[PDB]
This record gives C-alpha cells, structure tokens and sequence, in this order.
C-alpha cells in the first residue's frame, strides 16, 4: 500500500503500487508531446496518436483491436504539449495480455505504407470534432501567439499537413523521442518487481536524445459567434519553481471556475469584477499553464461580442488591483484551500493518480506525496501572490481571440 | 448557450490535452 | 481631343474626351471598395462585384447577358480597397445600349432573394482562383496584419461569411455607398455634353453618406510551398502628398521589378543587395501602397524557405543605406526617369487612362495633365527620398510571410 | 518555378486589384 519508485541506469523511471485492487492500469509516459515536433514535421504526434492500432512487429492491427477487446479491455493515447501517455486498463488477471500490447505499440509499430495512408483521413475527422469546442480554438492560437518555437505547437495537425504525414515521419518521431531516457512506466494495481522485470527487457530503447522561447504576439479569428472568446497571459514560471505554487495560489484568489451548480461565485474575484457592471451572460477564470521551461499565467473570458472590450478591461483591471496590493488574508486562505482540496479531488482515481505519478516522473524524477505539495502551497507567501500579479500586469502580454471580434480590443488598447 | 448559468465552467484554465482511444470517444 | 471635366451640384464628378474612336469605355467609379464594409458586413462588396448581371429593375438577368453578348460588350467590375469600378466597352454605335445597362446594375439592382441565395457558391471560386496566386495570401494579410479597422479589409470575403452575405445586405450596401456625391462618371469616346445629361437624370442618388488606424503587426502562415514570400513594410504617406511621390520615388531607387526579360536587373538596389551572397532562385521588390488616409512601403520578398533570413535581411539593410545617406544622383535620376516613364506608359492604352482619370476624379476632385505629374516627380530632393528611407527604417513595422517558415524571421529579429 | 529568370517579377508592388467581368476571366 505505498508507491514503489525505482529508476534504471538507463533513465527509465518505474513507479507502482500494489493497491490489490480487481482493476490494473498501466501508463507508459513518454516526452514525446507536440513541442517535439520542429516546423518540418508538424502534425506528426498528432498522427501518432491516432496510429496506436495499427500494425506492430508483435501484434496486428486486427489482433490489437480484438484481442483487447476480448477481455474488456482499454488502450487510449494522451498528449499534451510536453508529453504523450499510452493507458491499457483491464482486469487484473489479463494485465500480461494488455502489457504485450502496450509494449508492441511503443516499442515496436511498423507504420505500414497502406495503413498510414488509411489513417490520413482521420486527422481531419479528430481535428474537426475538437475544434468543435471553441476553447480549443482560442488555446491553440494562444499558445502559438505566446511562443515562436515548441509550446507554440498545436496539438492538433495543421490542414496544410493532413494527407502529406509520411510513414518515415512517424518513424523518426518514435525512434527519437520514444527513449529509455525519456520514460516513465507507472503501475497501479501490480507488483512492482514485474514493471522492473519487464522495463529492463522490453524498454531497453538506446537513448536517441531548444529551450522554448516566449515572445508575444496577438492573433484573431473572425467568425459570427455572437460570443467572444479571449485569453490574456503573460509569461509565467516553470513547474518546480516556488513561483509556480504562486501563480497557482493567484488563480485561484482571482476564481478558476465554478464550485456549485449555477452558481454566483461570491467568491471569485474575476467573476464580480466583471458582473459589477456587465449583467448577462458571461464568463471568467483565471488560466494557469505551467510546462517545464515556462509558462503562461491570465484570464480568459467569454463574452457577448458587443461587450468584450468591456469585460476583457474589468477582468484585467481586477488583477492590477492585486498586482497593487489589494488582496486579504481571508481571501487567499480560500484560494489556498481550494487548491489544495481541488489538487487531492484531482488523484482521488485510479485515473487522476495515474496522470499525477506519470505526470511528476517524467517532470522532476521523484513522487511527491500529497501532504508535502500541501505544505508548498502552504508556504506561498501573499506577497508571493501580489508579486505573481505584479509580473503579469507589467509582463509582455499575448493575447488570442475568437468571434465577431468588432468591439474586442488589441493588446495596445490595454 | 443562452443563459450565464449554462456559459459558465466554459472560461479555460486547463491548457489543453487531445486524448483518443481504442473503444471510448475521444475528448 | 482634349479631356473635360464638370462637378454636378451634388458632387458627381464628369469627365469625357471625345476621340472620335471606333470604340466607346464607360466607367463609373465609385467610392465603395472594401475598407468601407465593417466587421459585420465583411465580404458583401466581394459578392457585390460578383453579382452585375443579376437581375435589375430594368432589365433582367438574362437580358443583361443577351443584350451586352450581342453587340460584341463587356461589362466588368474592379475593386481595391477604396473604389469600385463598373466599365463597359462596346463599338461607339452602341453606348447607348450598354449606358442602360450601366445605369441598370449600379443605379436599380434587385438582389432577388433566390439569385443571391444561388450566386453564393461563386464566392468560393472567385475566392478560391484568386488564392491561386500566392501574392493574394501575403498580400491580404499584410493590411491585416498593418491596419486595425478599414484598409485591413480583404477584397475576397471570408470564408465564415460564404452562404451567409443577404440581399439586405447588398441592399444596403449599395444604398449607402452608391451615392451622386461618392461617383466619377468617366467618358472615353463620347460627348460630354451627353455624360452631364446622363449624369442629371439618371445619377441622382441621394447622397446617403473612420480614418484607417495603422497599429503595426505580423501574420505568418505555414505550409510546405519551399519558396518563403514575405512582405516589410512601415507606414507611408497618403497620395496627394508630396512625401508620397518621394516614396515612389524610394520604390524606383531601390527596384520595383524587371526591366528586361530573363534580366539580372543590374539597376535594382534591393536585387543586386540580395544577390550579393545568395546565388539561387529569388525575386525583390520594393512595395508601395498609397491609400486616401494612409500607405505601406517596403519590400516584398520570395526567397528560398531555408535563405528567408538571409533575404529579408539583406533587402531590410539596403533600405538602411538608403536612409544613412548612400544614395548618388545618378540612382535618383534613373528612379525618376522610371516612374515617368511607367506612369506615362500606364496610361497608353484606353484602359490605363481610364482607371487614371477615373481614380483622381474620386481621390483629388480634378485633372493633373501628365507633365504637371512629371513635374512633381522631378520636384522630389534626392533629401526627400533619403527621408522616406529613414522614416521605413524608423518606423513601427508590420509583416505577412506564407511558406515553410522555418527559418523566416519575426519581426523582433530584426 | 524551378529558376531565378522565371521567378522575378512575382515581388509584388501593387497593392492588389480584383477584377471580374461578364465574358472576360477573373484576375
């Protein structure tokens, strides 16, 4: 009943825990996410993510499908911007049969011709389904407003590239970013000799391997949406930095999203700023990104299109407020409360804590237990906070909107 | 969307991560 | 043979030169291009340019067609940002004929619902075809990317917006913009004494009516084209101006394109600057835009997607020569002597002269002779254009680039 | 475009005109 870590020589870190539980769960945790990508091969993680079923050297694309299926299994995909994590879920007995996949799958596709081909279409069908969520839009042009290089990345391929994904591309990506060095395998529900066992035999994968550069920048969309969305962030602080745990602490004194059931949110500063003039449907939370080598730290709104230029000023103008002081000790004891109840609501799964210890394996090289990340969020200091305010009212801003954008102002409008 | 009950929790604040499966949609 | 010119009591401008030619040219230009759609009517004056043979109060749909066919017509519309211009052409005998169409499509469309409804899909092609030349993209973006509100416009309407333009919209859009004090009624081939007749009766629209904000930007769009274009540009100066012909005057020093054919443009600045290094396919051309209330200059370049660094910079630094004072009589007497030439060339043939008689009619409100222009071209100080040079360096800038961007650089690289 | 001569003179310096017709294509 504790997490068992250990790390090979070769880089390869193992974390598991013995839960007895009737379900197992394994991650296979890789950097290989969408800031890997370089501006020739764009789009090819996302493909990636799409291939996991077809043909390996082990197992064909039928028997990946079928023979997981068999035993009511699960293999899923995940990527953000700095990782990539392939999940198999089933009853524990048949772990053996959804390992040997897993294993075939990272370690050994063979991205035939016909079946790549086959898959192209699907970047387009993925790609159209996400981009249904209008979120996306206004994230992904953020981050490519925010940064020139990796973070920039979308997640999702470009349309210039769907079709023209090669199978020599999906083989590089894997060769070069799927190295012993730069996984973690994590284990809930088995014994933690058999994750050794089985990483120093099958993920012996010799070691095949710029800092991103946040820059600024604006981008917009023009659509008729009626409702405008924004985000405004500033440059932030890296994971592991204790300024992280700041910024943290200052979204949730400025609010990140709703605790009740069509709530007032008495308590988000963001959301009563707005509506202390703006009475219709809105919306605000504070956004907080952290990667390894940066981050991004604003608000984002949702707005009529008419009323943009004025909800997007009272959000803003409520963190200069902090930024200048103005921030009690009631307040940021809620915000620290939150965080904390919200960070251990968030490993309350088999799913949630999968991601955490994954998460943390590949980012620092250890597990931090619950109890101490508390004691870190704890240790913010309220000058902490209006100083994480402070850096983003005076940092240089990027800014990403979406909708009928005719009374949504420019950076240089303030 | 016609109400601020229903717009609010929309204001994003994970940056995002594209998850696609075997046999559960993808998200 | 020589032009006359009237301005009505309610400001339609009249010009006409009787030469006595087998062929008759009409235009009447029209203060109502793009920069005068806002951001919810984006794209009507695309599908208004599109839709010329739908059927008007006077004559149908099809009696437009038959009617111009059959005596050998044409009826054409252009736009830019500012104007628009409905030409038609026929043999003298015939003005009569295509004068009624003319007045027809301008003065009583109909915009039926069911032919705008069916002319949507054309916006697609037109759109489509234009996209065709890589320009287009860089050269659209760019007023995105310089300007905030009018001249940001694109001439080709949107895609959120195909399918969606009404006939109220075209309704209004002519209504509003299609006014006696916003039109130049131009004449070639035919008496003026029958123009102003013309002009009285039949152009008698009831005058029913921002300054374009410069704010400086940069929109990159990525594809694998292999060849980079990329425009530079800062403000400028707006026609009328004498700055303005020192601008053109900078744009001949520096070289706007190819004398000869298959030419290595031993006279280019700009061409001979990039030269000097890089020894494979490329083209350079110093860019210049004069609107009513504003203008861009710069330099346009395609280069190699890997040598875009390398091409804009060597271009960006010619212009700085330029502007730190390297610049000989003898390169401004061959700019000046250029752009004389190529004015008076421009408007050799019915169709340049035209446009040019057409398009100061609704800029200035008059005539300026060619000699007088030559004049004010000979009255630029070699002073002046080392000013223009020094107000690009100096100035806020704004950039478009298309291509594999890779090692094409923002504009905070300099 | 596979050459130095054959690409010059595609540096664009007019700020851009759309022009379509009746019986003339579209440029």
């Amino acid at each position: 009943q504790d997490l068992e870590f250990t790390r090979l020589p070769n880089g390869l870190v193992i974390a598991s825990l013995e839960n007895y539980a009737p379900a197992s769960r394994i991650g296979l945790f890789i950097k290989a996410g969408s800031r890997y990508e370089n501006s020739n091969n764009l789009g090819t993680s996302h493909l990636l993510r799409l291939a996991s079923s077809l043909t390996t050297k082990g197992a064909s694309s039928f028997k990946i499908t079928r023979g997981i299926e068999a035993v009511g299994g699960k293999l899923s995909v995940t990527s953000t911007r700095e990782n990539m994590a392939y999940t198999v879920e089933c009853l524990r007995d048949d772990v053996d049969i959804l390992m040997e996949f897993l294993l075939n799958v990272t370690t050994a596709p063979e991205f035939r011709r016909w079946e790549v081909a086959a898959l192209q279409p699907q970047l387009r069908i993925d790609k159209a389904v996400a981009l249904q969520n209008p979120q996306a839009h206004v994230i992904e042009n953020l981050h490519a407003a925010a940064y020139r290089n990796a973070l920039a990345n979308s997640l999702y391929c470009p349309d210039y590239r769907i079709g023209k994904v090669t199978p020599v591309e999906l083989h590089d990506y894997v060769q070069n970013h799927f190295t012993s060095a730069r996984m973690a395998l994590i284990g809930l529900g088995v014994s933690h000799p058999v994750l050794k066992q089985v990483a120093e035999q099958f993920l012996n994968i010799r070691g095949g391997l710029a800092k991103a550069k946040y820059h600024g920048g604006e981008i917009r969309e023009q659509n008729g949406d009626s409702l405008v969305h924004a985000a405004l962030v500033a440059e932030s602080a890296a994971i592991g930095s204790a300024e992280a745990n700041a910024f943290s602490v200052l979204q949730h004194v400025l609010g990140a999203g709703p605790h009740v059931k069509r709530g007032s949110n008495a308590t988000s500063s963001l959301y009563q700023a707005v509506a202390k003039g703006v009475h219709q449907p809105f919306d605000v939370s504070a956004f907080n990104a952290s990667y390894s080598d940066s981050g991004l730290f604003g608000f984002y709104t949702i707005s009529q299109a008419a009323s943009a230029g004025d909800v997007i000023k009272a959000a803003y103008n409520q963190v200069k407020t902090i930024a200048q002081g103005n921030l009690s000790n009631p307040d940021v004891q809620a915000a620290k409360n939150k965080l904390k109840a919200g960070y251990l609501m968030s490993v309350e799964s088999s799913e949630g804590f999968l991601d955490e210890v994954g998460s943390q394996a590949l980012a620092a090289g250890s597990y931090t237990p619950p109890s101490t990340v508390l004691q870190q969020i704890d240790a913010v200091a309220d000058a902490d906070v209006i100083n994480a305010a402070k850096k983003f009212v005076s940092g240089r801003k990027s800014m990403a909107a979406s909708g009928n954008l005719g009374h949504t102002p420019f950076i240089d409008e303030l | 969307v016609l109400c601020r009950e229903s717009l609010r929790g929309q204001a994003a604040g994970r940056p995002l991560v594209a998850s696609v499966s075997l046999n559960v949609p993808a998200s």
